[PDB]
């Protein structure tokens, strides 16, 4: 039931490895200070969307065995997962709290950044079903580590060595959930039914960027390589 | 082609 001490001491280390993110304080901040035209957003984002790739692979790296894995296989991880880690990172500074009427400001402005309105919808509906799940920053990072060691991922030549690495983060996950929410014995069940919704955002993640209402959308080249876009 | 990818996963 209880964590053994190698899974607090994998429970720390990725939680240490997580921390190297932009704090949620100054994402927010940004927003919620002044509204910004469809064009200021635009570039807000792919700045944003540039340095989480930076981050994601630095996390990545950092996972235990990634590195011993077929180096093909290293970047399908990385080209699999990075849309939607960038959405499921999107999602729990969404749900952090913040004074009376902020979080509602906050949806105001992401509704109205240029994003087209059928986007709209299938976004916050995650983000608000994320939110009811009530996830602590320890089930944010060991889902994200799970998100980035899926065996599944197209190109994935050697997926048993994957599911060797993933297993103990799954492990750790499920003693976490039966600790943090002994009252509700399907939250184990939930985190990983919300990562078969999160799966969507790939199909459209193009579309979702290349809709955004502005006359040029100008991309980094760390992002073309990351994204389906040119 | 992938190749800052590649570049940000070999350095080090
Ligand atoms: O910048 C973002 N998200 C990033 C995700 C990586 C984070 O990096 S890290 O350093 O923390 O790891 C930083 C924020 C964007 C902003 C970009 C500017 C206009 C408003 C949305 N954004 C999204 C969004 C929406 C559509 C797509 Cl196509 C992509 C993402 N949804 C949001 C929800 C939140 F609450 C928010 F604050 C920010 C949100």
């Amino acid at each position: 039931m209880e964590l053994t001490p190698d899974q607090q001491t994998l429970l720390h280390f990725i939680m240490d490895s997580y921390n190297k993110q932009r704090m949620p304080q100054e994402i927010t901040n940004k927003i919620l200070k002044e509204a910004f035209s469809a064009e200021e957003n635009f570039l807000i984002l792919t700045e944003m969307a540039t340095n989480h790739v930076q981050v994601l692979v630095e996390f990545t790296k950092k996972l235990p065995g990634f590195q011993t894995l077929d180096h093909e296989d290293q970047i399908a991880l990385l080209k699999g997962s990075a849309v939607e880690a960038m959405f499921l990172r999107s999602a729990e500074i969404f749900n952090k709290k913040l004074p009376s009427g902020h979080s509602d400001l906050l949806e105001a402005r992401i509704r109205n950044s240029g994003i087209s309105d059928e986007y709209i919808t299938p976004m916050f509906s995650f983000y608000k079903s994320i939110g009811e799940l009530k996830m602590t920053q320890e089930e944010y990072a060991l889902l994200t580590a799970i998100v980035i060691l899926s065996p599944d991922r197209q190109y994935i030549k050697d997926r048993e060595a994957v599911e060797k690495l993933q297993e103990p983060l799954l492990d750790v996950l499920q003693k976490l959930c039966k600790i943090h929410q002994p009252e509700n014995p399907q939250h184990f069940a939930c985190l990983l039914g919300r990562l078969t919704e999160l799966r969507t955002f790939n199909h459209h993640h193009a579309e979702m960027l290349m809709s955004w209402r502005v006359n040029d959308h100008k991309f980094t080249p760390l992002l073309c390589e990351i994204w389906d876009v040119q | 082609d992938h190749q800052l990818l590649r570049y940000l996963l070999d350095k080090d």
